[PDB]
């Protein structure tokens, strides 16, 4: 600390807990936040799982199938 | 058997008071109930930029030769604004006490504010402020207004914003001059060799034509530039005001305080009507700023709770040493009858502030200091290399202790 960096003309106001309200429009704005962080990264994070979704099924499916008893087999 | 300063109001409202003394020199002045708080951010340097036109000539004495009068007698002209009153003092002798007291008649009223000179009054003020920000403590005191008062017409400096300082005209000054020079907001105050009858008759002769929520608030303003070879930093909470008594005690209490690690360190307790700022304004290297303050707060948290009655006494002798302030000078007498006027309303002699001094012990210094310093939040103004400056979570934990 005072050797961290060294910075210029940044000034930084700023206000007591005990002046501002706690939660200041907390579900005002936060579901609009929450709701525009989601939108920016739903695209790279949802297909991974989506498709791995799929593959889980159809492994099981596929599986179930090929316990599945061969009718045409001892016959 | 101090003196008194015989008081005479005018039916305008002008309370005309003086002090006589052997000093064959006397200082009079004319003190105004205006200054930056009562501007509304429209006009925020019209006492100030006022205060440049004052003495650039009248209407009865156009330009310099008003000037050279105050020359001929060999008397010396001063005026100063702060964010509540605006002063205009001569000190003079006392043989030429009539035509001083015409001069600061001219000065109150009959002004001449002269378009060329508006410009040439803009240029100093536009580059004074365009180099003021060079005086730092100038700078951390202002920030530190700014900060606490944020919101109200405390916040804002007596300069004003250069926008302000480049827009203005003559007419908005002259709402100003008519709208905050009213008579029954003025005092005329004499100090020294004076007679109070003369001064009376001088004030009715001339100068009878005078026309007749505060918050504070907490906050972290850091204004870093590590460029600058030392810091500035200046912490206080909000203070009494000017009627308040116990402000006598919290002198006795900053006296106290004192000053004992980093350079600089220093203490003041200004008022404005019912508030005002109760602080500390140290300056130092990189890394005392935090001891210092470490250091500061829990000199302020010791007067809170083991506050002895060694160190009362020793405070209060500083405190009544320090009535020197009124000491017998025509001036600082002077100065102090003006304020004395427009703020208590009268002139509290020297014996009262002794009783009030002396009726002041240990057990109520720690009250009072519980009451004003304990457990409050700070408003703290940095300028200079003040990343090792704590921010307002350590600044406010120190302002209490655990045990």
């Amino acid at each position: 600390f005072g050797n961290l960096a060294r910075i210029r003309h940044v000034i930084s106001y700023s206000l007591s807990p005990f002046e501002q309200r706690a939660f200041p429009s907390y579900f005002s704005k936060g579901i609009p936040n929450v709701l525009r962080r989601t939108r920016e990264r739903i695209l790279r994070v949802a297909p991974p799982f989506v498709v791995v979704y799929l593959i889980y099924t159809w492994g099981n499916q596929e599986f179930e199938q090929s316990k599945r008893k061969n009718p045409a087999m001892y016959e | 058997s101090v003196p008194e300063t015989q008081v005479s109001i005018l039916d305008n409202g002008l309370r005309v008071a003086s002090e006589q003394s052997s000093h064959a020199t006397c200082t009079v002045g004319v003190w105004i109930d205006a200054g930056s708080r009562y501007e509304t951010e429209k006009n925020n340097g019209a006492g100030y930029f006022l205060e440049h036109l004052a003495f650039k000539g009248t209407k009865n004495r156009p330009g310099n030769a008003l000037e050279k009068e105050v020359e001929s007698i060999g008397a010396h002209l001063n005026a100063y604004s702060t964010r509540e009153h605006t002063a205009y003092l001569i000190k003079a002798l006392s043989k030429d006490l009539p035509k001083v007291v015409e001069l600061l008649a001219d000065i109150v009223q009959n002004s001449s504010l002269e378009d060329s000179q508006i410009e040439k009054e803009r240029d100093v003020i536009l580059r004074e402020m365009q180099e003021n920000d060079a005086s730092m403590q100038n700078v951390v005191f202002d920030y530190l207004h700014a900060t606490a008062f944020q919101g109200t017409p405390l916040a804002q400096a007596v300069e004003g914003p250069s926008e302000n300082v480049r827009r203005l005209s003559r007419t908005d000054l002259t709402d100003y001059l008519n709208r905050h020079y009213k008579a029954p907001r003025m005092v005329l105050a004499a100090a020294g060799g004076v007679e109070h009858q003369q001064l009376l008759d001088l004030a009715q002769k001339h100068l009878s034509s005078v026309s007749r929520p505060c918050r504070f608030t907490g906050s972290e303003i850091r204004h870093r530039d590590d460029a600058l070879p030392l810091a500035h930093v200046a912490i206080a909470v909000e203070g009494p005001g000017w009627a308040n008594p116990d402000n006598v005690t919290l002198q006795v209490a900053n006296a106290i305080i004192g000053h004992y690690l980093c350079q600089s360190f220093q203490t003041f307790n200004i008022s404005y009507s019912d508030t005002g700022l109760l602080g500390a304004h140290f300056v130092c290297d990189a890394m005392s700023i935090d001891d210092m303050v470490f250091f500061l707060q829990g000199q302020w948290m010791r007067l809170c709770t083991s506050a002895t009655e060694s160190e009362v006494t020793r405070g209060k002798n500083i405190l009544r040493n320090a009535l020197v302030s009124h000491l017998d000078g025509t001036t600082p007498v002077c100065e102090d009858i003006g304020r004395s006027l427009l703020t208590y309303g009268r002139r509290i002699p020297l014996a009262e502030w002794e009783s009030r001094i002396q009726e002041v012990d240990a057990q109520m210094l720690r009250d009072i200091c519980s009451k004003y310093f304990y457990d409050q939040c700070p408003a703290v103004a940095g300028y200079g290399p003040i990343e090792q400056l704590p921010d307002y979570n350590r600044i406010r934990s120190g302002m209490f202790w655990l045990r």
